[PDB]
C-alpha cells in the first residue's frame, strides 16, 4: 500500500516481504522500497545497446564488457566472510546457472581467489568442469588440482595433447604440463604410478619412458629428491643392494669409485641386473659430468671399470621374452670402451698439435653416439669458458668441425647441437675486436648452415626468425645466412619450408643481398617458386 | 672531491683490521690496560661478550667505546663477495664482510680502508658531518 | 608501474592501511576525500618530476651530488626515537605533505619578491626539492620508515639547519680554490697513465699533455679526433657502416 | 672519395655505457642500445654533418677551436667541461 | 519527464501495475529487462549485493557514451566528417532528445552537429535553452544566441566599457567566448551588432569593436586583415613611422566602395587608444619637423587621415574631409611660437583662443601634448584654447596632464593647476568633479593653498548636485 | 648529382622555415615540416637543367605581428654572387616597402659585397649565409642550450634588479653562428637556459657585442 518506487520493481521479491509484514515503524522498509529513485536503469542499459547499434561498434563487444564488469563487481564484493555458507546452503540455482552461462571465467576466478572457503562451491565447480566435454578447460590452476578427479582428468588431457603434438610439442606445453604435477610430490608419484603402468606395454612405452625422462629432469631442478622413488618404480628395486647403491649415487649427483666398484662387481656377472636400471638418463648424465669434464681428473684406478660400465650401458642388448632376458650381445661394448677410453685420454692430455693429429682417429670414434655427444659436452665446456678465444686461425675450426661431424653422424643430436650453438651465438664475448666478433658470429652461422643442410632445417629457420624478431642482431649476419642458405636449396620446395623462410626474405633491405651473383639468381628463383606454390 | 683526507695511516690501518677481526678475544688485564687511554671515556667498563667460563671481551666492544656519540653506517669490506648479499645470510655474513654500526656501536664487520680511509662517505666523514670537528679529533687520537 | 606501486599510497586497500597506520588514521583518510585529492596531486607532481629527471639526465645514472643525505638522517632519527617500525605508524599523511611544502618554502637561495628572483629561486633548488619530495613521499614515509610526528618535525628542523650550513659563504676566494684543486689531481696524473693497446684506439693521449693542450687552447692539437654517430638501420648494419 | 684533412677512420661498438645511446622504453626504464660509432683521426666538422646518415644531435668533437667556430660559445663551454671531466676522472679520481 | 518509446512503455507498465493482480514475478518480467545482463548474474546479484543499485550500469553507460562521442570525433577526423558517421550521430542525438529531457545528446551535438537538418527543430524544441543555449556551441553558440544572446552580450559589453572608463577616471575573455562560435554567419552577425552598438553609442562602441576584431584576427583570425595589421603595428609602436607609412600606403591603395572605407575609417577613429596613438604620432611628427626646420611631409597626410577618421562618424557613405593646407600653417604657427619661446628661455594668445573656439581633435591633441617668457605666454594661451574647446576628451587629457604636472611638483604651476582643476570640476560633470577632487588630494603641497583647497572642495561637494561630488567631498574630508 | 642537389635544396628550405619560425615570422606547419617527396612533387626533382632552380623557391614571410615588416630570401644562380646582382636585389627590395632580406650563396661571396652590405645596412638590413653552415640546424644540437632574445622592457628591470650595467654582463661576439642564426644586433640581450647536472636548470644572460 506504498506505491512509492521508480525502479525498485526488480527488488519486488524482498519489497513484498518487507512490506506485507513491515509493522512497527517501516521507515527503513520505505527507504528500501523507494531506494531505486533513478529511472528504469535496466531499460537504460538495454537502450545502451540500441545506441551502440548506431555507434562505432554495434557488436557483442558491449555485452562482453558488461559481463566483465558484472564479474569484476562480484569479485570485488565477494562475500568471503560468509562465502562458504552462501555457496553450501542452496547451491542449486546459482552454481548451475553460473556453470551453464557464465562458466567462462567466473567459476575459475572464484576458485583461484582463495580456494580455502566455499567447499561446496569448489565441489560444484569441479563437477561442472568434469561434466564439460572439454575436460576442466576452465579450471587450469596449479593450486586447484588437489582433487583426484580433476587432476587425473587434466593430466589425461595434457598427455593426449602432448602426444598428438609430438616433438614440436615437446617444448611448448611441457613446462605448463609439469607445473601442476611437480606442484605436489603426491601428485607426482600418482602420475608416475599410472605412467609406469602405461609404459609397461610395448606400444608407446618408449614415448612414455621419454616423457618420464623429461618430467624427472624438470623435477630435479624444481627441487625434487625422487631419485629413490624412480628407482623403486624401476626394476632396480628387485635388488635391494643395487637400488640402495644407485639411489645414493643419484642423491649425491656425482660418481664415487667405492660404490661404482660394487656396481661393476654386480655387473659383468652371469646374471647382470636388467639393463633398464643403468639405462636411466640421469645416471648417464652423472657419468658424463664425472668423466668428460675438461678438468676434474680421476685417480684412474677404476678407469677400466668406468669405461666398461659406460660400454655396458650404451652397447649391450637383451630380448625380454615374457619379461625374461635370454639373448644378449656384448661384442660391441669392447669397441665402445676403446673409443671412450681414447676420448677420455684426449680430454685428459689437455693439449693442440697432437689434438689435431689425433683428430683423424677422433672422427672414427665419433661414429659411436655416446662418444659423439661426449665430445659435444667436452667441447661445450671448453668453448664456453670466458676468453676461450684469444688465438684463432679460422675461428676455432677444430671444435666447430667436431660439431659438424657430430651432427652428420647422428641426426638425433641436432637439437642439442643447435642449443649449444645458439647459446654461443647469443653470448657476447668482450676483450675482442669488433671485426673479430663479427667474423666469429659468421663462423657460427656457418654451422647453422651445416645443421640446416643436415635436414635440421625448420628449427634453424625458426630460430633465425625469432632472433630477427627479438634482440635484433646486425643485419649483415642475417643477410649472410640467407645468402648461404639460398645456395644449398634447389627445387622441390616444401610448402611449410617456403612459408617459414618467406617473411625474412621479403624485408630488411632485400636488394642488398644480391651483389654479384649473376650466374644464378639467389632470391629471384625462390620468389618464383613461392609464387608458383602459393 | 668532498672527501675526508686525514684518513688513517698504513700501520694503524693494518692494526685496526687485525684487531677488529671477527674472532678477536682479549683478557681482563689487557682490556683494563687498553681502556685507559680513551680520552673521551665515560669511565665505566662495558659488559664482556663472554662471561663464563672466563670474562673475555671483544675488540668490537672496545672499538664501540672509541666510536663517539651515536652513529649509523653501512659499508662493504674490500674482500666482500657481492654474491653473498644476493643470496641468503645477507645480514649474517660468514666472512663478516658487511660493515654495520648502530647507535655508536660496531655490530659486525671488519674495518678496512674502504670504511676508514679517504673513501667517500666513510666513517670518518660521517663523524665529521654529524658531530663536532673537535669530536672527530678526539676520535682519531683515541684510535691511534 | 613500479613508481606507481611505490609512491601512490593507495587508500582503497583497507588491510594495508590497518597495518601501516592506526584505526583513527585510516578512518580519517578514508572519510576525507580532500586528503585523497591532495595525495593524487602530489603523485601527479612526482610523475612530472620523474619526467623532468628523465629529461635532465639522459644517461641512466642515478648518482648525483646533493647537499644532504636524507636516508642517513632518517636512520639516525629512527633509532633516536626508538620507532620499532614493526608497529603501525601513528602520523597522518596530511602532516607529511604540509611539512614537505613548508620546508620547500623554508629553504632559500635567491631572495627578493621580484618575478625574476622568484624564477631563479625554484630553479636553483629544483633538483634538491625534487629529491626531498621523492624521498619523503607519503607512501614510503608511512610504509618503509614509520616515524612519529615528533621525529618528523625534528627531521624537518635538521634538514633546515643542515641546508643553512651548506650555503656557500660570501667572500670566499673561490676561483683560486677551484683552479688550485684542479692542480693537485693533475700532479697526481702522469703522462704514462696510458699503456696503449693492440688497437690504435685513435691515440687519445690522455694525461698531463692533454690537459696542457686544453688549458692553452691550441690551434693544432696532437690527436684531434672526431666521434660520429649514425642514424638508423645504416648503423645497425655493418655493411652500411 | 671522402673529405680532406682526414686520415684512416675506425669503427666500433661503444662498450662504455655513457657513449651508447639510451632509449626510454614505454614502461619507463632506460635501455642502453649498443650501436656502431665511428672515430676519425683528422677532425673536420660541419663537413661530416653535411653528409647523409650523420646524426646532427649526437655528434661531438675532441678539439675546441673547431667547435667554437661553428657552435657559439656555450657549446664549447659544455664540451670543454665534458672533455676535462673525462681526462681528470679517467683514473677513477672524482673531482667535484 | 522524457517519454521515448521505452519511457512510455515504463509509464504504461507502472500505470497498469497499480491494480488488476500483477503479481510480483509477472510484473518484474513484463516491466523491462537488460538483454546484455545475464540471468546468472541477475540471480547472483540478490545473494551478494543485497539488491544492489543499478547505478554502476548507468555509470558504465555514461562512460560508453563518452567513448561513443570520442569515436564520432575520430570518425569525423579520419573520414573528414563522413556522411554515414554524421547521419548516425544525428539519429542518436534525435533519439536521446526524444528519450531523455539529455547530457549525452548535448555532448554529441557539440562534438559533431554540422549542417543538421533537424538541428533547427531541436533548437526550436529547446527554445528555453537554459543550459543548452550555452552547452550546444554548434547551434546555441552558432547563431543560437545571435537573436538575444548577442544583445545581452552587447549590453554586458557596454557595462564593462562604462566600468573601465569609470576606473580610468579614478573584455578579452568575453570577446573570446563570443568568437568561439566563429563562422561566416556568426562573424557577419557580430559585425552587424558591433556596427549597431557603435552607432548607438555615437563612437564609444567603435573602440571596442576594433579591439575585438583585432584580437580575433590575432588569435584564430582565419581589407579586414590589413586594417587589423595596421592597427596592431600602430598600437605596438606609438611613434613608429614605418608602420604609419605602410598604413598610409594601404589606405591610398583602397578602391572607392560602398561603406567599406567608411567602416575602416570609423573603426580607426573611434578608438580612445587609437586616438591617443594618433595624437602621440602627430606630436612626434611636429617635434621632428620643428627640429628639422622644414615646416610646410607625411605629417600632413597623417593629420588628414586622422581628421577623416574623426569626421566619418558624422554621416555614412563619406569619402574624406578637406586638407586645409592654408590653415595648416596657421595651426603650426603656435607650435613655432612655443619653440621660439623655449629657445629664448634656454638661451599667440589670439591664435590659441581661435583654435580653442574652433572644434578640432587635432587642436585638442596638440594642447594635450603641450601640457605633457615665451613659454609662460604660450601656457596661458594653451589654457584659454583648452577652455574654449571644452570637450570631455579634452578634460580627460587635461586630467592626465595635471597628474603629470603634479608628478613634476611645480609650486606656482601647482597653484595654476589647482585653479584650472577647480574651474574644470565646476564646469564639467560629476566625473570631472571627482577627477578634480582626486587631483586636489595630492594638490596644495604648500600651506597657502591647502586650507583654500579644502574650502573649495567642501564648497564643490555641495555645489556638485550629483552623488559623485558628494562622494569626492567625503573622500577629501576623510583624507584630510 | 641531380638527386643530391634536390635533396640539398629541400634541406635548405627546411632549415629556412625552421630559422624563420624560431626568429618569429608566421609560417604554416605544412612548410614548417614537409616531406622530401612532397617538395620533389612541388618542384620537379630536377634542379639541374630542370624547371626547378635557384630563385624559384625564394619565399617572403611576414612577422607574426605587425605585418609591415616582411623578409624574403635571394638565391643567386652563380656560385660567387656579383655586386651587380646584389644591387639588383636591393632595387627589387626598393620596389618593396620591406627593408629586411636574406641571401644564400653557393660559394664565398665577395669582400666588396661584404663592404657594400655593411654600407647599406642602416637604411635596410640584408644578411647573408652559406650552404654548408645552413645545411644543418644548430639549435637542434644537444650541446647547444636554449636561446631566447630579450626585449627592452625586460632588460631594463633586469639591470635594475641586479644593480649592474650592460657592460658588466658577460659578452658574446656578434658574428658568432648562434647570434647570426638569431640575427641579433649589437647591444642586444639574449638569455640562455641550460641543463645543469648539479642544479637541474641554470639561467645565464649575455650581451651581443
Amino acid at each position: 500500500f506504498s506505491t512509492r518506487d521508480y525502479i525498485m520493481e526488480p527488488s519486488i521479491f524482498n519489497t513484498l516481504k518487507r512490506y506485507f509484514q513491515a509493522g512497527g515503524s517501516p521507515e527503513n522498509v520505505i527507504q528500501l522500497l523507494s531506494e531505486n529513485y533513478t529511472a528504469v536503469a535496466q531499460t537504460v542499459n538495454l537502450l545502451a545497446e540500441w545506441l551502440i547499434q548506431t555507434g562505432v561498434e554495434p557488436v557483442q563487444v558491449q555485452e562482453t564488457v558488461e559481463n566483465h564488469l558484472k564479474s569484476l563487481l562480484i569479485k570485488h564484493f565477494d562475500p568471503r566472510k560468509a562465502d562458504s555458507i552462501f555457496t553450501e546452503e542452496g547451491e542449486t540455482p546459482a552454481w548451475l546457472e553460473q556453470m551453464i552461462a557464465h562458466t567462462t571465467w567466473r567459476d575459475l576466478f572464484y576458485k583461484l581467489a582463495e580456494a580455502h572457503p566455499d567447499c561446496l562451491m569448489l565441489n560444484f565447480t569441479v563437477k561442472l568442469i568434469s561434466d564439460a566435454g572439454y575436460q576442466g578447460e576452465i579450471t587450469s590452476v596449479s593450486t586447484a588440482c588437489q582433487q583426484l578427479e580433476v587432476f587425473s582428468r587434466v593430466l589425461r588431457t595434457s598427455l593426449a595433447t602432448i602426444l598428438d603434438g609430438g616433438e614440436e610439442n615437446l617444448e611448448k606445453n611441457l613446462p605448463e604440463f609439469a607445473k601442476m604435477v611437480c606442484h605436489g610430490e603426491h601428485t607426482y608419484l600418482f602420475a608416475q604410478a599410472m605412467m609406469s603402468v602405461l609404459a609397461q606395454e610395448e606400444q608407446g612405452g618408449s614415448a612414455v619412458r621419454r616423457i618420464a625422462q623429461e618430467v624427472q629432469r624438470f623435477a630435479q631442478e624444481k627441487g625434487h629428491d625422487a631419485s629413490q622413488i624412480t628407482l623403486a618404480l624401476g626394476t632396480a628395486a628387485s635388488y635391494p643392494r643395487a637400488c640402495q647403491a644407485l639411489g645414493a649415487m643419484l642423491s649425491k649427483g656425482a660418481l664415487n669409485p667405492a660404490d661404482i666398484t660394487v656396481l661393476f662387481k654386480m655387473f659383468t656377472s652371469m646374471d647382470p641386473p636388467p639393463v633398464e636400471l643403468i639405462r636411466v638418463p640421469a645416471f648417464l648424465d652423472l657419468f658424463m659430468q664425472s668423466l668428460f669434464k675438461p678438468g676434474a681428473r680421476i685417480n684412474q684406478d677404476h678407469k677400466h671399470k668406468y669405461i666398461h660400465i659406460l660400454a655396458y650401458a650404451a652397447s649391450v642388448v637383451e630380448t625380454w621374452k615374457k619379461n625374461k632376458r635370454v639373448s644378449i650381445n656384448k661384442d660391441e661394448l669392447k669397441s665402445t670402451s676403446k673409443a671412450v677410453e681414447t676420448v677420455h685420454n684426449l680430454c685428459c692430455n689437455e693439449n693442440a698439435s697432437e689434438l689435431v693429429a689425433e683428430l683423424s682417429t677422433l672422427y672414427q670414434c665419433i661414429r659411436f653416439p655416446v662418444v659423439a655427444m661426449g665430445v659435444l659436452k667436452w667441447v661445450d665446456w671448453t668453448v664456453s669458458e670466458p676468453r676461450y678465444f684469444q688465438l684463432q686461425t679460422d675461428h676455432t675450426p677444430v671444435h666447430l668441425a667436431l660439431l659438424d661431424e657430430i651432427s652428420t653422424c647422428h641426426q638425433l643430436l641436432h637439437p642439442q647441437v643447435l642449443q649449444l650453438l645458439v647459446k654461443l651465438f647469443e653470448t657476447e664475448h668482450s676483450q675482442l675486436d669488433v671485426m673479430e666478433q663479427l667474423e666469429l658470429k659468421k663462423t657460427l652461422l656457418d654451422r647453422m648452415v651445416h645443421l640446416l643442410s643436415r635436414g635440421y632445417v625448420l628449427p634453424v629457420v625458426s630460430y633465425i626468425r625469432k632472433c630477427l624478431e627479438k634482440l635484433d642482431t646486425d643485419i649483415s649476419l642475417i643477410r649472410y645466412f640467407v645468402t648461404e642458405v639460398l645456395d644449398v636449396i634447389a627445387p622441390p620446395y616444401t610448402s611449410d619450408f617456403v612459408q617459414l623462410f618467406l617473411p625474412i626474405l621479403e624485408n630488411d633491405s632485400i636488394a642488398g643481398t644480391i651483389k654479384t651473383e649473376g650466374e644464378h639468381d639467389p632470391v629471384t628463383e625462390f620468389i618464383a617458386h613461392c609464387k608458383s606454390n602459393f | 672531491s668532498n672527501r675526508p683526507v686525514m684518513g688513517i695511516v698504513q700501520d694503524t690501518l693494518t692494526a685496526v683490521r687485525k684487531f677488529t677481526k671477527r674472532d678477536v678475544f682479549l683478557e681482563r688485564g689487557e682490556v683494563m690496560n687498553l681502556l685507559m687511554f680513551l680520552s673521551t671515556w665515560d669511565g665505566k667498563v662495558p659488559q664482556p661478550a663472554i662471561l663464563k667460563p672466563r670474562p673475555l671481551w671483544t675488540g668490537k666492544q672496545i672499538f664501540s667505546l672509541i666510536i663517539p656519540g651515536h652513529i649509523n653506517c653501512i659499508r662493504t669490506h674490500s674482500t666482500h663477495p657481492d654474491d653473498e648479499d644476493s643470496g641468503p645470510y645477507k645480514h649474517i655474513s660468514p666472512g663478516d664482510t658487511k660493515v654495520v654500526v648502530e647507535n655508536g656501536e660496531l655490530i659486525m664487520g671488519i674495518l678496512c680502508k674502504k670504511s676508514l680511509g679517504t673513501s667517500a662517505g666513510s666513517l670518518v666523514h660521517i663523524s665529521y658531518l654529524e658531530m663536532g670537528h673537535d669530536i672527530t679529533r678526539l676520535f682519531y687520537s683515541n684510535i691511534q | 608501474k613500479a613508481f606507481e606501486k611505490k609512491f601512490r599510497f593507495d587508500y582503497t586497500n583497507e588491510r594495508a592501511l590497518r597495518r601501516t597506520l592506526q584505526e583513527d588514521l585510516v578512518k580519517d583518510v578514508l572519510s576525507n576525500a580532500h586528503i585523497q585529492n591532495e595525495l593524487e596531486r602530489e603523485f601527479e607532481r612526482m610523475r612530472e618530476d620523474r619526467e623532468v629527471l628523465r629529461v635532465i639526465f639522459p644517461t641512466g645514472d642515478s648518482k648525483v651530488v646533493l647537499p644532504c643525505n636524507l636516508l642517513r638522517m632518517i636512520w639516525n632519527a629512527q633509532k633516536i626515537f626508538h620507532i620499532n617500525p614493526r608497529l603501525p605508524s601513528d602520523l597522518h599523511p596530511i602532516k607529511v605533505v604540509e611539512g614537505v611544502k613548508e620546508l620547500s618554502k623554508k629553504l632559500v637561495i635567491v631572495n627578493g619578491d621580484d618575478p625574476l628572483s622568484r624564477q631563479a629561486q625554484e630553479n636553483a633548488t629544483l633538483l634538491f626539492n625534487i629529491h626531498l619530495r621523492s624521498t619523503l613521499c607519503s607512501r614510503r614515509m608511512a610504509e618503509e620508515f614509520r616515524l612519529s610526528g615528533e621525529a618528523f618535525d625534528w627531521l624537518l628542523g635538521e634538514i633546515e639547519s643542515k641546508f643553512n650550513q651548506a650555503i656557500a659563504h660570501p667572500g670566499e676566494m673561490v676561483g683560486a680554490l677551484a683552479a688550485q684543486s684542479l692542480g693537485e689531481p693533475a700532479t697526481q696524473m702522469t703522462l704514462n697513465t696510458f699503456h696503449y693497446a693492440g688497437v690504435s684506439a685513435k691515440n687519445v693521449t690522455l694525461g698531463v699533455p692533454r690537459l696542457k693542450e686544453l688549458i692553452n687552447i691550441s690551434k693544432k692539437p696532437k690527436t684531434p679526433s672526431l666521434t660520429v654517430f649514425l642514424l638508423g638501420q645504416s648503423a645497425r648494419d655493418a655493411e652500411r657502416a | 672519395q671522402g673529405i680532406e684533412q682526414i686520415s684512416k677512420v675506425y669503427m666500433h661498438l661503444p662498450q662504455t655505457d655513457n657513449k651508447k645511446k639510451i632509449i626510454i622504453t614505454e614502461d619507463g626504464e632506460f635501455k642502453a642500445l649498443q650501436e656502431w660509432i665511428l672515430e676519425t683521426d683528422g677532425v673536420s666538422l660541419m663537413r661530416v654533418l653535411s653528409e647523409k646518415d650523420v646524426d646532427p644531435v649526437r655528434t661531438t668533437s675532441n678539439d675546441i677551436v673547431e667547435i667554437f667556430t661553428v657552435l657559439g660559445i656555450e657549446a664549447v663551454r659544455k664540451a670543454l667541461e665534458r672533455e676535462l671531466y673525462h681526462v681528470i676522472s679517467f683514473d677513477g679520481s672524482y673531482v667535484n | 519527464g522524457l517519454q521515448d518509446l521505452g519511457v512510455a512503455n515504463g509509464e504504461d507498465l507502472k500505470e497498469t501495475l497499480t491494480n488488476c493482480t500483477e503479481p510480483l514475478k509477472a510484473i518484474e518480467q513484463f516491466q523491462t529487462e537488460n538483454g546484455v545482463l545475464l540471468p546468472s548474474l541477475q540471480s547472483a546479484l540478490p545473494f551478494l549485493d543485497l539488491h544492489g543499485t543499478p547505478r554502476l550500469e548507468f555509470h558504465q553507460s555514461v562512460f560508453d557514451e563518452l567513448r561513443d562521442k570520442l569515436l564520432e570525433r575520430v570518425s569525423a577526423i579520419a573520414s573528414e566528417g563522413k556522411a554515414e558517421e554524421r547521419y548516425k550521430k544525428l539519429e542518436d542525438l534525435l533519439e536521446k532528445s526524444f528519450s531523455l529531457v539529455l547530457q549525452p545528446v548535448v555532448m554529441c551535438v557539440m562534438k559533431h552537429l554540422p549542417k543538421v537538418p533537424e538541428k533547427k527543430l531541436k533548437l526550436v524544441m529547446a527554445d528555453k535553452e537554459l543550459y543548452r543555449a550555452c552547452a550546444v556551441e554548434v547551434k546555441r553558440q552558432i547563431w543560437q544566441d545571435n537573436q538575444a544572446l548577442f544583445g545581452d552580450e552587447v549590453s554586458p559589453l557596454l557595462k564593462q566599457y562604462i566600468l573601465e572608463k569609470e576606473s580610468a577616471l579614478f573584455e578579452v575573455v568575453q570577446r573570446l567566448t563570443r568568437m568561439v562560435g566563429k563562422n561566416v554567419k556568426l562573424y557577419d552577425m557580430v559585425l552587424q551588432f558591433l556596427r549597431t552598438l557603435f552607432l548607438r553609442t555615437r563612437n564609444v562602441h567603435y573602440c571596442t569593436l576594433r579591439a575585438e576584431l583585432l584580437m580575433s584576427l590575432h588569435d584564430l583570425d582565419v581589407c579586414h586583415k590589413f586594417t587589423w595589421c595596421l592597427d596592431a603595428c600602430i598600437r605596438e609602436r606609438f611613434v613608429d613611422s614605418k608602420r604609419a607609412r605602410e598604413l598610409q600606403g594601404f589606405l591610398d591603395g583602397v578602391k572607392k566602395g560602398q561603406e567599406q572605407v567608411l567602416g575602416d575609417l570609423s573603426m580607426i577613429l573611434c578608438d580612445p587608444f587609437a586616438i591617443n596613438t594618433l595624437a602621440l604620432s602627430t606630436v612626434r611628427h611636429l617635434q621632428e619637423l620643428v627640429g628639422q626646420e622644414t615646416l610646410p611631409l607625411l605629417l600632413l597626410l597623417r593629420l588628414l587621415a586622422l581628421g577623416q577618421g574623426a569626421w566619418d562618424m558624422i554621416d555614412s557613405q563619406v569619402f574624406k574631409e578637406p586638407k586645409m593646407e592654408v590653415e595648416l600653417i596657421t595651426r603650426f604657427l603656435p607650435m613655432l611660437m612655443s619653440f621660439l619661446v623655449d629657445d629664448y628661455t634656454f638661451n599667440p594668445e589670439s591664435f590659441t583662443k581661435f583654435l580653442q573656439e574652433q572644434r578640432m581633435a587635432c587642436e585638442v591633441g596638440l594642447y594635450y601634448v603641450l601640457h605633457i617668457n615665451a613659454l609662460l605666454r604660450l601656457l596661458p594661451g594653451l589654457v584659454e584654447t583648452f577652455g574654449d574647446l571644452a570637450f570631455g576628451d579634452i578634460f580627460l587629457h587635461l586630467l592626465t596632464g595635471n597628474l603629470a604636472l603634479l608628478a613634476d611638483e611645480f609650486a606656482l604651476e601647482d597653484f595654476c593647476s589647482s585653479l584650472f582643476d577647480g574651474f574644470f570640476l565646476t564646469a564639467s560633470p560629476r566625473k570631472e568633479n571627482v577627477h578634480r577632487h582626486a587631483l586636489r588630494l595630492l594638490i596644495h603641497l604648500h600651506p597657502r593653498v591647502a586650507p583654500s583647497k579644502l574650502e573649495a572642495l567642501q564648497k564643490a561637494l555641495e555645489p556638485t548636485g550629483q552623488s559623485g561630488e558628494a562622494v569626492k567631498e567625503l573622500y577629501s574630508q576623510l583624507g584630510e | 648529382d641531380d638527386e643530391e642537389e634536390t635533396y640539398r635544396l629541400w634541406k635548405i628550405r627546411k632549415t629556412i622555415m625552421q630559422l624563420c619560425h624560431d626568429r618569429g615570422y608566421l609560417v604554416t606547419q605544412d612548410e614548417l615540416d614537409q616531406t622530401l617527396e612532397e617538395f620533389k612533387a612541388q618542384f620537379g626533382d630536377k634542379p639541374s637543367e630542370g624547371r626547378p632552380r635557384r630563385t624559384d623557391l625564394t619565399v617572403l614571410v611576414a612577422h607574426n605581428d605587425d605585418p609591415t615588416d616582411q623578409m624574403f630570401v635571394f638565391f643567386p644562380e652563380e656560385p660567387k654572387v656579383g655586386i651587380k646582382t646584389i644591387k639588383v636585389y636591393c632595387q627589387r627590395m626598393q620596389e618593396e616597402n620591406i627593408t629586411r632580406a636574406l641571401i644564400v650563396v653557393q660559394q664565398g661571396m665577395t669582400p666588396s659585397a661584404k663592404q657594400s652590405l655593411v654600407d647599406m645596412a642602416p637604411k635596410y638590413i640584408l644578411e647573408q649565409f652559406l650552404q654548408q653552415e645552413l645545411l644543418i640546424n644548430i639549435t637542434e644540437h644537444e650541446l647547444v642550450p636554449e636561446h631566447v632574445v630579450m626585449t627592452k622592457e625586460e632588460v631594463t628591470e633586469l639591470l635594475a634588479r641586479y644593480k649592474l650595467r650592460e657592460n658588466q654582463l658577460p659578452r658574446i661576439q656578434a658574428g658568432d653562428p648562434v647570434a647570426r642564426y638569431f640575427g641579433i644586433k649589437r647591444g642586444q640581450v639574449v638569455k640562455i637556459i641550460r641543463p645543469s647536472e648539479t642544479a637541474g636548470r641554470y639561467i645565464t644572460y649575455r650581451l651581443v657585442q
